[PDB]
């Protein structure tokens, strides 16, 4: 990256714009789930 | 560090009563199981594993 | 893991694999934190009830790992330790507050598509992300179960395990044990009523409990699998290393400017 380095992205995914199979799982914990 | 049922009378660092370890200075009573106050001895760490495939010795050494 | 699944290549590009050189033997879980910099758990390295105090010379560190027990050939990379970093608090005298490490690479690992540090929090993602109902996520090659009928199958897998679970409130974390829980730690798992399973176990320690924010599609490192009592008890839960908590000791060690 620049300063901070490019941390928690990972190349299989977020960077190919592919989700894990259990993700969404986590994202909706979040607005209750 | 997970800690799993006593084996022998006297371990301590172990499951005792139900699901609560029984800590450095007790000791477990194989009865119901008595955490008992005393010097015990930890229960054996386990080694879970043991089929690996060959790593270039370069790193074994 | 209990109750987990196969994680897909490269879903955790951070795990790293504590390895034992003579006897072989996968000592624990670990995270990437930089080209340099791994982080585990205090008590993987150094645990006197067990005479366990590895030097760097005992060990090995394996990154970008799928297998638990192939040699991963193209994929994985074997580095040696130059230092290890034991936090100067860390009670192991039946507690296992503060229990955290740091260890440095003799040389820098080059990152790939199985080969990438995760993030350390701030106190505003620290702040909105770790609250109670919200859910992690844990890996490791550790057992698949507190116990099992020995000789009939095996209880380790063979592939990297993954594992969502919820944060509990504190004063159940309280109350799930007669051990005195402090400051620097955080329970998880699901409720007996709740309905779901899962736990963390034997060999999966000294691992990341990790977080995704949705505001930047980043994941940190909230937690290091640090100890429970069994795997998978019902009204029993996983307590990890509260890593926000510690970030000034780790700070202090890498000493990057
Ligand atoms: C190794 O160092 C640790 C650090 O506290 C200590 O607890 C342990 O007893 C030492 N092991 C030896 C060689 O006695």
């Amino acid at each position: 990256g620049s300063g901070e380095a490019d941390c928690g992205l990972r190349p299989l995914f977020e960077k190919k714009s592919l989700e894990d199979k259990t993700e969404r799982e986590l994202l909706e914990s979040y607005i209750d789930g | 560090i997970t800690y799993t049922d006593c084996t022998e009378s006297g371990q301590n660092l172990c499951l005792c009563e139900g699901s609560n370890v029984c800590g450095k200075g007790n000791k477990c009573i194989l009865g119901g199981n008595q955490c008992v106050t005393g010097e015990g001895t930890p229960k054996p760490e386990s080694h879970n594993n043991g089929d690996f495939e060959e790593i270039p010795e370069e790193y074994l050494q | 893991i209990v109750e987990g699944s196969d994680a897909e290549i490269g879903m955790s590009p951070w795990q790293v694999m504590l390895f034992r050189k003579s006897p072989q033997e996968l000592l624990c879980g670990a995270s990437l934190i930089s080209d340099r910099w791994v982080l585990t758990a205090a008590h993987c390295l150094l645990y006197p009830p067990w005479d366990k105090n590895f030097t760097e010379n005992d060990l090995l560190v394996r990154i970008g790992k799928h297998s638990r027990t192939r040699y991963e050939r193209n994929i994985e990379k074997i580095s040696m330790l130059e230092k290890i970093y034991i936090h100067p608090r860390y009670n192991w005298r039946e507690n296992l507050d503060r229990d955290i490490a740091l260890m440095k690479l003799k040389k820098p690992v080059a990152f790939s598509d199985y080969i990438h540090p995760v993030c350390l929090p701030d106190r505003e993602t620290a702040a909105s992300l770790l609250q109670a109902g919200y859910k992690g996520r844990v890996t490791g090659w550790g057992n698949l179960k507190e116990t099992w009928t020995a000789n009939v199958g095996k209880g380790q897998p063979s592939v990297l395990q993954v594992v969502n679970l919820p944060i509990v409130e504190r004063p159940v974390c309280k109350d799930s044990t007669r051990i005195r829980i402090t400051d620097n730690m955080f329970c998880a798992g699901y409720k007996p009523d709740e309905g779901k399973r899962g736990d963390a176990c034997e060999g999966d320690s000294g691992g990341p409990f990790v977080m995704k924010s949705p505001f930047n599609n980043r994941w940190y490192q909230m937690g290091i699998v640090s100890w429970g009592e069994g795997c998978d008890r019902d009204g029993k839960y996983g307590f990890y290393t509260h890593v926000f908590r510690l970030k000034k000791w780790i700070q202090k060690v890498i000493d990057q400017f």
